[PDB]
C-alpha cells in the first residue's frame, strides 16, 4: 500500500438549494451546526476523561537519554561494515561512525536521512520522511467553491476533459475491454479571458484524488542545481501518493524553442525545461499521474513539449457565439433583483466581440450605476450606459471598405 | 548584438569551524 | 478633476466601508484602476492625496525596483509582497510607470527579453489566478496606454480605465487660483485673460508661469506682482521651433 | 537555397522540377491499360458537393477522333496543354492530309513543356496519359512535367500511384482481352477508393481500331458494376 | 564653449555636498544594474546635507522617439524612466539639485523638459567681438 | 452632475426588504467557520518514525554494549593521501575540503600495506593514520544503473530496418562474435550518436537494445551531473567510468547531451563555468591511452546542431545514425503493430489509412489508434469500425493547423 | 515582412502600401465641398503663410480644368501636376471626338482607372 | 515563410500567393443566385447605406450585355476593370460572328484573362469571384461561378461572400429535388436564403430576375415587404 488516496477536500455540504431567505436553508444549516458542535463536544470529552497513563516501560526514558537531546540529521552514504557505517554531515565532512542497536537495521539504504548524536556522532535513528516546505505547500486541501453549474455552456470541452481525467476512475471497465490506454496530457489554449482556469477550478472541486497546483515561473531557483531537483521531487511526491493530478499554469515562462545563446542563466532555464520534459515521458515508467497545462499563446512552444505521446489532447477555447451570451447573462444575473423592463436580447445582439469576464464586468457596472441614483431595481438605460460608457478599448482595421 | 543578460550563482562553501572534542576514555 | 475623484473614491473607499451593500444588489466588488494621459496632468497627485486620506496601509512598489540580478528572485519578490499585503488586511498597492514591466510579450531567442516576462506573468497570476484574494486594491499609472500588454487590460484584472485630459479654460483658471495663493498680487490683474493666453497648456506649466513671474519680481528686489510680469513669464515658458528649411514644408501641398 | 529554377546543387540536382514532380501527388488517381484489341482508361471522379453539376468536372477529353487524354494534377495548366495538342494535330493534318501517330503528338507537347526557363516562369505541374490507335495498332504513352517520353503497357498516376502499382503488376499479362482488363481495372479502383463504389464516381473510355469512335460509356456502367 | 568650467566654478565656492557623475557610467553589462546605481546615488545625496548632483553627458539616454521592439532597447528606456521617477515621483525630497549639460537639445524627450522637473533652459552661444575681447584680455 | 451617498441613505439602504432572516443567517456561517478552525487546530499529528526495533532485539545490550560503545570509539574522520614519502616517514594528506597536512602513522599499523592514493581513517586530534578504507562507491551511482529488463522486443519496431542493422553491428556483434573483425583486419567502433526529429523513434530503440543485452546496462540522468557545490560533476563522472571498468561488459546510455553541454563561450563569470569543467572531465576520460575495451557508449539527442564539434572527433564518436520519417511500408507496419490488441471489425484494410497520413511519425499513428477507440466508446459499441478510424484521422493529423479548409482542393482536381 | 512593393498579399492582411497611402494623406491640406440648388461651392485652406512669398499665383488649390469643372487637391505636388494636366488632356480629347462637353462622369472613371493601374504592375509607387 | 514570390513551389507543392489571394474575397458582402424553369434570379445583400451619399454610383450588379448578368465579391476596382474588358469582348464577338454570345463563352474568356495574370512576376492577381447568369442558348438557362485562380464550374445554387458556408448548409437541405416551378416560389426560396442576414434589416435585400424572354428586371421596395409578410404568414403555421 502506498500513501493511499490522501484525498484533499473540505466540501462539507453545499445544499443551500433554496438560494433565498427560506426556512429550509435555516433548518439545514442548523443541522450542520449542531453536528459540528456535537463532534467538538465528543473530542473534548475524549481528551478530558483519560485516566490511564504510565507510558515509559521503565526503559523508554533510558533510550531517550542514551541518545542525545538535540539530535541532528545527516545523510548516510555507505555502510562498509556492520556496526561501523560511514555517514556525512551537511558540510560534506564524512566520519567513520558506529551503529548502535535499537535501530531496525532493515530500512536503511544509501541516500536516506538518519538521526545522529553530537558528542560521539554515531547513528541513533532513521528519519522517515524529508520533504521541503516548497512541495508540501504546493498541495491543495480546501476545494474551491465553483462547480459545473456555473460554466456558461462548453459542452464539447467539458465532455472532452471528462473523458480525459474523470471517467477512467469511476468506471474503468471499458478501457480494458477495448484495450486502450486513456490519454494523460491536456493543453488548454486560446484568447485571454475565456475560462481556462474555470475548468481547473471546477475539476478540482469535485474529484477523489490528490490535486497539485503550480504556476509556471516558480520552478526557478538561483543556485544552479535546485530547479531540476525540485521538479524531480515534485513528481516523486505526486506518484507516491494517490492517482493525483498536476496543474501547471502559464507555461510559456518555462518552455520556448530551446535555442543556443550566450548567458548562463538562460542555459539554466533551458536545463530545467529539458529536465521536466524527460520527467513527463522519458525512460521506463510514468505512473498514474495526469498533467494539465494551460496557456494563452501556443505557437511559441518547444515542438518537443507538444508532440503526441507527451500531450495527447489539445483543446481550444474560442470566443463565445450568440447562443452562449444568453446563458452567460442568465447565470451572472441570477441572484440579482431586477425589473420587468429589461430585455437581454439587445445587449447580446448589438455587439459581436466580448468574452465572459467582459460580461461579468458589464453586469457589475450596470448594477453600480443603478445604485448611484438610490435604487435597487435595475432598468434598461443602466445597462445601456454600462455597455457603452466603459468596458471598451478599441482597435482599427480595413479602412473605408475597399471591398464591396 | 547588445547585452542585457543575466546569470545564476554558486554558493560559498567555506563554513566549517573546529570544535573542542569531548571524548571520555579512561 | 471632480469626476475623476468621484469615480476613484467609489472604486477605492466604498467597497471597504460597506461590503454588505454589495452583498445586497448581488454583485462582486471591483478591484482594478488604471490612470492614463499626457505627461504632467496630475496622475501622481491623486496617488499622494489618496495616501493622505486613506485610512489603510499604503504600499508603494514603483518604477523598476522589481528587476533583479540573478534569475528567479525577481519573481519571488512579488509573491512576498502580496503575502505581506495579506498580513495587514486592508491595503492599497500603488504601482507606477508600469510600462517598464509588461510592455508586451515578445518572441524567444536572442532577442527581446525573458526575465521581465517571467516576473510579469507572476504578477498577472497573483491578482486573478487560481486563488482569490480579498480586501486588496491596486492602482497603476502610465503614459502610452496603447502599448501595454493585452493580458492585463482585461476586465478581470483592471476594471475602470480613466483618462486625464489636458485642462480646458475653466480648469486653467482654477489651477492658476490654487497656485497663486501665497503670492502677493498687486491689483487689477485679470487672471482670466492670462488663463486664455495659454491654449493647450500641459497643466504642470501653470506652476511654471507663477514661479517665473515670482523670479522676475525677485531679481529687481521687489514684492509686487504686476501683469507685465505674468505676460513675460507666459512668453518665456511657451517655446517651440519649426522647420526653417521651407523646403520640407512645401513638398506637401 | 533552392529559391531559383536557374540554380544547381552541390551534388548536381535541380530543386525546382522535383517540387513540381511531387505536386501531382495530391491530384486524383487514374489507371490505363493497353491491349491488342484496344486501349482502356478509367479514373476516379472525387465529387465535392451534391449541388455540383457532374458534367462540369471531367478527366477525359478527346483530342481527335482517334486519340484521348487523361489528366492529373493542377487544373488550369491542363487546358493550356490540351488546346495546343488539338491545334498541332489539325495543323499537321492540313499540311500532310493524314493523321499523325500519337508519338509525334507527345513529342510536340513535350517540346512545348521544356521552356519553363529555356526561352530568353514556373514549370507546368500536371501529368498526362495519352491513348490512341495508330497504324501500328493500340498505343499508350505517359508524360510528366520534366518533359520525358515513355511508353507503358499499364500505368496508374496521381495519388495512390504506388499503392495501385504493386497490385496491378501481379495480374497483367500480354495475352489479355479488353473485356477482362476493364473488370480488373474496376476491381483495383474499388479497392483503393474510400467511398463505396457506384456509378457516380467513375467514368470510362475505350478505343478500338475499327471502333475508333464512342470514347465513353454512359449509364450502362450499372450493369458493368453489378456483376463484380 | 565653456560650460564644464562653469560647473567647476560652482563646485569651488559651494558649501554643500558635491557629486559629479558621467552619464555613460550608467550603462552596464548585467540586467538591472543601471537603475540600481541611479537609485543608489540619489539615496546617497538624500542622506547627506543639501547636495548638488552633476551629470556630465546625456546625449546617450535622452529621447524615446519610438517604442522599443528589440531587446536591450528596453533597458535604455527603463533607465530613463527610473531617472524621471526618481527625480519627481511619489517620495519628494528637498534640498537637492540637479545639473545637466549636453549639446543641442531639440531631440530631448519632453518628459524631462516639463517645468517642475527641468525648470531652467540655458544657452551657451558662440563668442562675438566683445566676448572675444574679454577672453583675450583675461588670458593674456 | 452626481452626488455622494450620505449616512442616512446608507442607513435606509440596509433597511427595506431586509427579510426577516438576514443576520440570523450570516451569524451561523460565521461561527461555523470559526469552529472549523478550532476543530482542525485540536488535531495535529503522530510520528512513530524513528526505526526503533522490537525490545527483544534491544535485548539488555542497551546497557551492556551500547552504553559501552559511546565512550570507547572515536569519530575518525576519513581523507585521502596524495604523495607518500618513501623511506621518509612523513606523509601528506588532504581533506579535499580542508587544507593539506603533513602527518604520520599510528602505533599499531604496519607501514607496508599503506599504498599511496587510497582512503584512510584519521584521528581528529593528531591527524594520525589509523586504518585503510576501500575506494568509495558512490551512493547515487549504485542506483544509477538500471538492473532491470524493459519488455520491448526488436519485433515491436517497424519501419527502421537499416538503423536497426547498424545499431546491432556496433553493439551486439563485437560482444558476441569477435572474430570477423580480426579475421578481415578491422577494428570495432566504440561510439554511436542518434539523431532525428522528435518522435521519430530513438529512445524506443535504446530500450529495445537493453532487453537482449546480456550485459550491464547503465541509465544516466543528464541533469543529475550538475551540482551546487564546486568540483562535484567531474568527480561523479570519474566515479562512473571507474565503476564501469570494475566489471566486464557494461553499456552506457546518455540522453540530451545538449543539457550537459554543446558549446563553449568566454566570460560567463561566476556560476556557469563549472559545467564547462564537467564536460571536459568526460572527454579526456573518454579516450587517451589504454584502450577502454568492451565498454560502449550511446549518445542520443534531438538538437544535433548545438553540439560542441570536439565531440565529433574520430575516436570519440565513430558512427552517427539518422532516423527518418517512415515512407509507406513503415506506415502500414506501424498500424499493424499498434492495432493488434484492440477489438476491431475484422475486414478493414490499413493501406488506405497509410495513404491519408503523409508526414507523420510513430507517435501520431499511435494516437490515431487510441482516438478511434474513444470514438467507439462515445456511442454504446463494443467493436470499432471503419468510420471510426476515418473520423479519427481527420480529428488528429490534418485538423491541427489547417489552412484553406473551406476552399479545399477546389483548384487541385 | 510584407511591406515591400505593392504586388504581394499578406496572409490575412490587405495590401499594405495602400494602407500607408490612405493614412499619409491625413495630414495634408483641408478642403470641402457642398451642393446647393442652382450651384455648388468649394472651400480650401491655405497653409504655410509667410510675408515674403510673392503670391503671384492665380490659385493654389483649385484649377478650372475643363470648361465647367473645378477640382481641389491634397497630397504631393509632383503627382498633382501630372494628374491635372492629364485630366485636361482627356477632356479635350473627348470634346474633339464628339463635339460635345464631357458628361461630368466618365472622365472620373478614366482617371480612376489610371490610378488603379499603378497598383497592378510592379516597379512603381501608388499615387498619393 | 517559403512564399513571398508568385512563381515558387513550397516543399510540399503549393502556390501560397494564390491561396493568400483566395481568402481576400471573403471580406465582401455575400451574394447568391439560382436558376429555374422559366426564371433566373440573383440576389445581393449587405448594402448598408451610409445615408449621406447617393446610391446610383455604388452599383454591385451589372449586365455584360442585354441578356446576361454578373455579380461579384471581393474588392472593387478589379471588378470594374474586368467588367469593362468583358463587355468589349462580347461586343467584338458579336461583330465578328453574327450569333449572340453564349453564356459559356464569355465565362471562359474571363477565366483566361484571370489566368494570364498568374505566371509572370510584377503582376498582382485579381481578387474577385464572379457569378455569371444567362439563358441565351435557345431559351435555356445556366449559371457559372469563377475563381481568382482561374477555374470555372457549373452549379445550380451557389453562395459567395463573408459567411457563404452557412448559406450552403441551408441550401443543400432546403433546395428541393422538386423541379421548381411557380417563379414566385423560387423568389421565396431566395428571400429565405438571404434571411440569414447577420442583422436582418428587412430592407437590405435586393433582387434581379430574368425570365427567358426580356431584358433585366429589377425589384422595387414594395414587393419585398409583401414577400416578407407572406413569409411570416407561412411561418406562423408552426402548430
Ligand atoms: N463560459 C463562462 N461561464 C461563466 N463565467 C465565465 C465564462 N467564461 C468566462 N467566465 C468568467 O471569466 C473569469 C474566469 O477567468 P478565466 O478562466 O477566463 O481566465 P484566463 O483565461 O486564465 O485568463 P488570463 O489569461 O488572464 O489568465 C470569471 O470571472 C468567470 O466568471
Ligand atoms: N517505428 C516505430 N515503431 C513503433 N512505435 C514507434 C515507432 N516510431 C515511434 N513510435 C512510438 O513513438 C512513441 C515514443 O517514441 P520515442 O520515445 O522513441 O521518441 P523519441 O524520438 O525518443 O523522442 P524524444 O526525442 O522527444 O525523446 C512510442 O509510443 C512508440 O511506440
Ligand atoms: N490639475 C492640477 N492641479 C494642481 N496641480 C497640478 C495639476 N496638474 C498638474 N499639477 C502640478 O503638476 C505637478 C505634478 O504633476 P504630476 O501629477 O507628477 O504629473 P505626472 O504624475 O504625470 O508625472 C505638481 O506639482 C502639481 O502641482
Ligand atoms: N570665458 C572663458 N575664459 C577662459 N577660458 C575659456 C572661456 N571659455 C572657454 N574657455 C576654455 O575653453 C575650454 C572649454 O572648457 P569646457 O567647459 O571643458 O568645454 P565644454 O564647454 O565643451 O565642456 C576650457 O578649457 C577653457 O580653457
Ligand atoms: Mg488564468
Ligand atoms: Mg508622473
Ligand atoms: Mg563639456
Ligand atoms: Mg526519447
Amino acid at each position: 500500500k502506498k500513501k493511499t488516496k490522501g484525498p484533499d477536500a473540505a466540501s462539507k455540504l453545499p445544499l443551500v438549494t433554496p438560494h433565498t431567505q427560506c426556512r429550509l436553508k435555516l433548518l439545514k444549516l442548523e443541522r450542520i451546526k449542531d453536528y459540528l458542535l456535537m463532534e467538538e463536544e465528543f473530542i473534548r470529552n475524549q481528551e478530558q476523561m483519560k485516566p490511564l497513563e504510565e507510558k515509559q516501560e521503565e526503559e523508554r526514558s533510558k533510550v531517550d537519554d542514551l541518545r542525545g537531546t538535540p539530535m541532528s540529521v545527516g545523510t548516510l552514504e555507505e555502510i562498509i561494515d556492520d556496526n561501523h557505517a560511514i555517514v556525512s554531515t551537511s558540510v560534506g565532512s564524512e566520519h567513520y561512525v558506529s551503529i548502535l542497536s535499537f535501530v531496525d537495521k532493515d530500512l536503511l539504504e544509501p541516500g536516506c536521512s538518519v538521526l545522529l548524536n553530537h558528542k560521539v556522532h554515531a547513528v541513533i535513528g532513521v528519519l522517515m520522511d524529508d520533504t521541503d516546505p516548497l512541495v508540501t505547500v504546493m498541495k491543495v486541501e480546501k476545494a474551491p467553491q465553483e462547480t459545473y453549474a456555473d460554466i456558461g455552456g462548453l459542452d464539447n470541452q467539458i465532455q472532452e476533459i471528462k473523458e480525459s481525467v474523470e471517467l477512467p476512475l469511476t468506471h474503468p471497465e471499458y478501457y480494458e475491454e477495448m484495450g486502450i490506454k486513456p490519454p494523460k496530457g491536456v493543453i488548454l489554449y486560446g484568447p485571454p479571458g475565456t475560462g481556462k482556469t474555470l475548468l481547473a477550478k471546477a475539476v478540482a472541486n469535485q474529484t477523489s484524488a490528490t490535486f497539485l497546483r503550480v504556476v509556471g515561473s516558480e520552478l526557478i531557483q538561483k543556485y544552479l542545481g535546485d530547479g531540476p531537483k525540485l521538479v524531480r521531487e515534485l513528481f516523486r511526491v505526486a506518484e507516491e501518493h494517490a492517482p493525483s493530478i498536476v496543474f501547471i499554469d502559464e507555461i510559456d515562462a518555462i518552455g520556448t524553442k530551446r535555442y543556443d545563446s550566450n548567458s548562463g542563466g538562460e542555459r539554466e532555464i533551458q536545463r530545467t525545461m529539458l529536465e521536466l520534459l524527460n520527467q513527463l515521458d522519458g525512460f521506463d515508467s510514468r505512473g498514474d499521474v495526469k498533467v494539465i497545462m494551460a496557456t494563452n499563446r501556443i505557437e511559441t512552444l518547444d515542438p518537443a513539449l507538444i508532440r503526441p505521446g507527451r500531450i495527447d489532447r489539445k483543446i481550444e477555447f474560442p470566443l463565445p457565439d450568440e447562443k452562449t451570451k444568453k446563458r452567460i447573462f442568465q447565470i451572472h444575473t441570477s441572484r440579482m433583483t431586477l425589473a420587468d423592463d429589461v430585455t437581454l436580447d439587445d445587449l447580446i445582439m448589438a455587439k459581436d466581440d466580448l468574452s465572459g469576464a467582459d460580461i461579468k464586468a458589464i453586469c457589475t457596472e450596470a448594477g453600480l450605476m443603478a445604485l448611484r441614483e438610490r435604487r435597487m431595481k435595475v432598468t434598461n438605460e443602466d445597462f445601456k450606459k454600462s455597455k457603452e460608457n466603459v468596458l471598451y478599448k478599441k482597435q482599427e482595421g480595413t479602412p473605408e471598405g475597399l471591398y464591396l | 548584438q547588445p547585452s542585457g543578460n543575466t546569470s545564476s550563482s554558486a554558493l560559498m562553501q567555506g563554513q566549517r569551524a573546529p570544535q573542542k572534542p569531548s571524548q571520555n576514555l579512561v | 478633476l471632480d469626476k475623476q475623484i468621484k469615480e476613484i473614491k467609489e472604486v477605492i473607499e466604498l467597497p471597504v466601508k460597506h461590503p454588505e451593500l454589495f452583498e445586497a444588489l448581488g454583485i462582486a466588488q471591483p478591484k482594478g484602476v488604471l490612470l492614463y494621459g499626457p505627461p504632467g496632468t496630475g496622475k501622481t497627485l491623486l496617488a499622494r492625496a489618496v495616501a493622505h486620506h486613506t485610512d489603510c496601509t499604503f504600499i508603494r512598489v514603483s518604477g523598476s525596483e522589481l528587476v533583479q540580478k540573478f534569475i528567479g528572485e525577481g519573481a519571488r519578490m512579488v509573491r512576498e509582497l502580496f503575502v505581506m499585503a495579506r498580513e495587514h488586511a486592508p491595503s492599497i498597492i500603488f504601482m507606477d510607470e508600469i510600462d517598464s514591466i509588461g510592455s508586451s510579450r515578445l518572441e524567444g531567442g536572442s532577442g527581446g527579453d525573458s526575465e521581465v516576462q517571467r516576473t510579469m506573468l507572476e504578477l498577472l497570476n497573483q491578482l486573478d489566478g487560481f486563488e482569490a484574494t480579498k480586501n486588496i486594491k491596486v492602482i497603476m499609472a502610465t503614459n502610452r496606454i496603447d502599448i501595454l500588454d493585452s493580458a492585463l487590460l482585461r476586465p478581470g484584472r483592471i476594471d475602470r480605465k480613466i483618462e486625464f485630459p489636458p485642462p480646458n479654460e475653466e480648469a486653467r483658471l482654477d489651477i492658476l487660483k490654487i497656485h497663486s495663493r501665497k503670492m502677493n498680487l498687486t491689483r487689477g490683474i485679470n487672471l482670466r485673460k492670462i488663463a486664455e493666453l495659454m491654449p493647450g497648456a500641459s497643466g504642470a506649466e501653470v506652476k511654471g508661469v507663477c514661479t517665473e513671474a515670482g523670479m522676475y519680481a525677485l531679481r529687481e528686489r521687489r514684492v509686487h506682482v504686476t501683469q507685465e510680469d505674468f505676460e513675460m513669464a507666459v512668453a518665456k515658458v511657451m517655446q517651440k521651433d519649426s522647420e526653417k528649411n521651407m523646403s520640407i514644408k512645401k513638398l506637401w501641398k | 537555397y533552392d529559391r531559383g529554377v536557374n540554380t544547381f546543387s552541390p551534388e548536381g540536382r535541380l530543386f525546382q522540377v522535383e517540387y513540381a514532380i511531387e505536386a501531382i501527388k495530391l491530384g486524383s488517381t487514374a489507371i490505363g491499360i493497353q491491349t491488342s484489341e484496344g486501349v482502356c482508361l478509367a479514373v476516379e471522379k472525387r465529387i465535392t458537393s451534391p449541388l455540383m453539376e457532374p458534367s462540369s468536372i471531367e478527366k477525359i477529353v478527346e483530342i481527335d477522333a482517334h486519340i484521348g487524354c487523361a489528366m492529373s494534377g493542377l487544373i488550369a495548366d491542363a487546358k493550356t496543354l490540351i488546346d495546343k495538342a488539338r491545334v498541332e494535330t489539325q495543323n499537321h493534318w492540313f499540311t500532310y492530309n493524314e493523321t499523325m501517330t500519337v508519338e509525334s503528338v507527345t513529342q510536340a507537347v513535350s517540346n512545348l513543356a521544356l521552356q519553363f526557363g529555356e526561352e530568353d516562369s514556373r514549370p507546368f505541374g500536371v501529368a498526362l496519359l495519352f491513348g490512341g490507335v495508330d497504324e501500328k495498332g493500340p498505343q499508350l504513352f505517359h508524360m510528366d512535367p520534366s518533359g520525358t517520353f515513355v511508353q507503358c503497357d499499364a500505368r496508374a498516376i496521381g495519388s495512390a500511384s504506388e499503392g495501385a502499382q504493386s497490385s496491378l503488376q501481379e495480374v497483367y499479362h500480354k495475352s489479355m482481352t479488353l473485356k477482362e482488363a476493364i473488370k480488373s481495372s474496376l476491381i483495383i479502383l474499388k479497392q483503393v477508393m474510400e467511398e463505396k463504389l457506384n456509378a457516380t464516381n467513375i467514368e470510362l473510355a475505350t478505343v478500338q481500331p475499327g471502333q475508333n469512335f464512342h470514347m465513353f460509356t454512359k449509364e450502362e456502367l450499372e450493369e458493368v458494376i453489378k456483376d463484380i | 564653449c565653456g560650460k564644464t568650467m562653469l560647473a567647476k566654478a560652482v563646485a569651488h565656492h559651494t558649501t554643500a555636498a558635491f557629486i559629479r557623475v558621467v552619464g555613460s557610467e550608467f550603462v552596464q553589462k548585467y540586467l538591472g544594474e543601471g537603475p540600481r546605481m541611479v537609485r543608489d546615488v540619489f539615496r546617497l545625496a538624500k542622506e547627506n546635507a543639501p547636495a548638488i548632483i552633476f551629470i556630465d553627458e546625456i546625449d546617450a539616454i535622452a529621447t524615446k522617439r519610438f517604442d522599443a521592439q528589440t531587446g536591450a532597447d528596453r533597458e535604455v528606456q527603463r533607465i530613463l524612466l527610473e531617472l524621471l521617477n526618481q527625480m519627481d515621483g511619489f517620495d519628494q525630497n528637498v534640498n537637492v539639485k540637479v545639473i545637466m549639460a549636453t549639446n543641442r537639445a531639440d531631440t530631448l524627450d519632453p518628459a524631462l523638459l516639463r517645468p517642475g522637473r527641468l525648470d531652467r533652459k540655458i544657452e551657451f552661444p558662440l563668442p562675438d567681438r566683445r566676448q572675444k575681447r574679454l577672453i583675450f584680455s583675461t588670458i593674456t | 452632475p452626481i452626488r455622494a451617498l450620505d449616512e442616512g441613505d446608507i442607513a435606509l439602504l440596509k433597511t427595506y426588504g431586509q427579510s426577516t432572516y438576514s443576520r440570523q443567517i450570516k451569524q451561523v456561517e460565521d461561527d461555523i467557520q470559526q469552529l472549523l478552525k478550532k476543530i482542525n487546530e485540536l488535531t495535529g499529528i503522530k510520528e512513530s518514525d524513528t526505526g526503533l526495533a522490537p525490545p527483544a532485539l534491544w535485548d539488555l545490550a542497551a546497557d551492556k554494549q551500547t552504553l559501552q560503545s559511546e565512550q570507547p570509539l572515536q569519530v575518525a574522520r576519513c581523507t585521502k593521501i596524495i604523495n607518500a614519502d618513501s623511506e621518509d616517514p612523513k606523509y601528506i594528506i588532504n581533506v579535499k575540503q580542508f587544507a593539506k597536512f603533513v602527518v604520520d602513522l599510528s602505533d599499531q599499523v604496519a607501514p607496508t600495506d599503506i599504498e599511496e592514493g587510497m582512503r584512510v581513517g584519521v584521528d581528529r586530534n593528531k591527524y594520525q593514520i589509523h586504518i585503510p578504507l576501500p575506494p568509495k562507491i558512490d551512493p547515487t551511482v549504485t542506483m544509477m544503473q538500471v538492473e532491470e529488463k524493459p519488455d520491448v522486443t526488436y519485433s515491436d519496431v517497424g519501419g527502421c530496418k537499416e538503423q536497426i542493422e547498424k545499431l546491432r553491428e556496433v553493439v551486439e556483434t563485437p560482444l558476441l562474435h569477435p572474430e570477423r573483425f580480426v579475421n578481415l583486419g578491422i577494428e570495432p567502433p566504440k561510439g554511436v550518436l542518434l539523431f532525428g526529429p522528435p518522435g521519430t523513434g530513438k529512445t524506443l530503440c535504446a530500450r529495445a537494445v537493453a532487453n537482449r543485452t546480456d550485459a550491464c546496462f547503465i541509465r544516466v540522468i543528464g541533469s543529475e551531473l550538475v551540482q551546487k557545490y564546486v568540483g562535484e560533476g567531474a568527480r561523479m563522472v570519474r566515479e562512473l567510468f571507474e565503476m564501469a571498468r570494475t566489471k566486464k561488459a557494461c553499456l552506457i546510455f546518455f540522453d540530451e547531451i545538449d543539457a550537459i553541454g554543446g558549446a563553449r563561450f568566454d566570460d560567463g563569470a561566476g556560476g556557469d563555468n563549472e559545467v564547462q569543467r564537467t564536460m571536459l572531465e568526460l572527454i579526456n576520460q573518454l579516450d587517451g591511452f589504454d584502450p577502454r575495451g568492451n565498454i560502449k557508449v550511446l549518445m542520443a539527442t534531438n538538437r544535433p546542431d548545438t553540439l560542441d564539434p570536439a565531440l565529433m572527433r574520430p575516436g570519440r564518436l565513430d558512427r552517427k545514425i539518422e532516423f527518418s520519417l517512415p515512407d509507406l511500408e513503415g506506415r502500414t507496419h506501424i498500424f499493424k503493430i499498434h492495432a493488434r490488441s484492440m477489438s476491431v471489425e475484422r475486414d478493414i484494410r490499413f493501406e488506405l489509412l497509410a495513404r491519408l497520413c503523409p508526414n507523420s511519425t510513430g507517435a501520431e499513428i499511435r494516437s490515431v489508434c487510441t482516438e478511434a477507440g474513444m470514438f467507439a466508446i462515445r456511442a454504446r459499441r463494443k467493436i470499432a469500425t471503419e468510420k471510426d478510424f476515418l473520423e479519427a484521422v481527420n480529428k488528429v493529423i490534418k485538423s491541427y493547423a489547417k489552412f484553406s479548409a473551406t476552399p479545399r482542393y477546389m483548384t487541385y482536381n | 515582412r510584407y511591406d515591400s512593393r505593392t504586388t504581394i498579399f499578406s496572409p490575412e492582411g490587405r495590401l499594405y502600401q495602400v494602407e500607408y497611402a490612405m493614412e499619409a494623406i491625413g495630414h495634408a491640406g483641408t478642403c470641402l465641398g457642398i451642393l446647393a440648388n442652382d450651384g455648388v461651392l468649394l472651400a480650401a485652406e491655405r497653409r504655410n503663410i509667410h510675408k515674403l512669398l510673392d503670391e503671384v499665383f492665380f490659385s493654389e488649390k483649385i484649377y478650372k480644368l475643363n470648361e465647367d469643372m473645378a477640382c481641389s487637391v491634397a497630397g504631393i505636388t509632383s503627382d498633382a501636376n501630372v494628374l491635372t494636366n492629364e485630366l485636361r488632356l482627356i477632356a479635350q480629347r473627348y470634346l474633339l471626338q464628339y463635339q460635345e462637353p464631357i458628361p461630368c462622369e466618365q472622365l472620373v472613371t478614366a482617371l480612376c482607372d489610371i490610378k488603379q493601374a499603378y497598383t497592378q504592375f510592379g516597379g512603381k509607387r501608388p499615387f498619393g | 515563410s517559403y512564399d513571398r514570390a508568385i512563381t515558387v513551389f513550397s516543399p510540399d507543392g503549393h502556390l501560397f500567393q494564390v491561396e493568400y489571394a483566395q481568402e481576400a474575397v471573403k471580406k465582401g458582402s455575400t451574394a447568391v443566385g439560382v436558376r429555374g424553369r422559366d426564371i433566373v434570379v440573383l440576389g445581393v445583400e449587405k448594402k448598408s447605406v451610409a445615408k449621406l451619399q447617393d446610391e446610383r454610383t455604388v452599383r454591385k450588379i451589372c449586365a455584360l450585355d442585354d441578356n446576361v448578368c454578373m455579380a461579384f465579391a471581393g474588392l472593387t476596382a478589379d471588378a470594374r476593370i474586368v467588367i469593362n474588358r468583358a463587355r468589349v469582348e462580347c461586343q467584338s464577338h458579336r461583330l465578328t460572328v453574327e450569333d449572340p454570345v453564349t453564356v459559356e463563352y464569355i465565362t471562359r474568356y474571363i477565366a483566361s484573362l484571370k489566368q494570364r495574370y498568374t505566371q509572370s512576376n510584377g503582376r498582382r492577381p485579381f481578387g474577385i469571384s464572379a457569378l455569371i447568369v444567362g439563358f441565351d442558348f435557345d431559351g435555356t438557362p445556366r449559371l457559372y461561378q469563377t475563381d481568382p485562380s482561374g477555374t470555372y464550374h457549373a452549379w445550380k445554387a451557389n453562395a459567395i461572400g463573408r459567411g457563404a458556408k452557412s448559406v450552403r448548409e441551408f441550401l443543400e437541405k432546403n433546395y428541393t429535388d422538386e423541379a421548381i416551378e411557380t417563379d414566385d416560389l423560387t423568389i421565396k426560396l431566395v428571400i429565405k436564403a438571404l434571411l440569414e442576414v447577420v442583422q436582418s434589416g428587412g430592407k437590405n435585400i435586393e433582387l434581379a430576375v430574368m425570365r427567358r424572354d426580356q431584358s433585366l428586371k429589377i425589384l422595387n421596395p414594395e414587393e419585398i415587404e409583401k414577400y416578407v409578410a407572406e413569409i411570416e404568414k407561412e411561418k406562423e403555421e408552426n402548430e
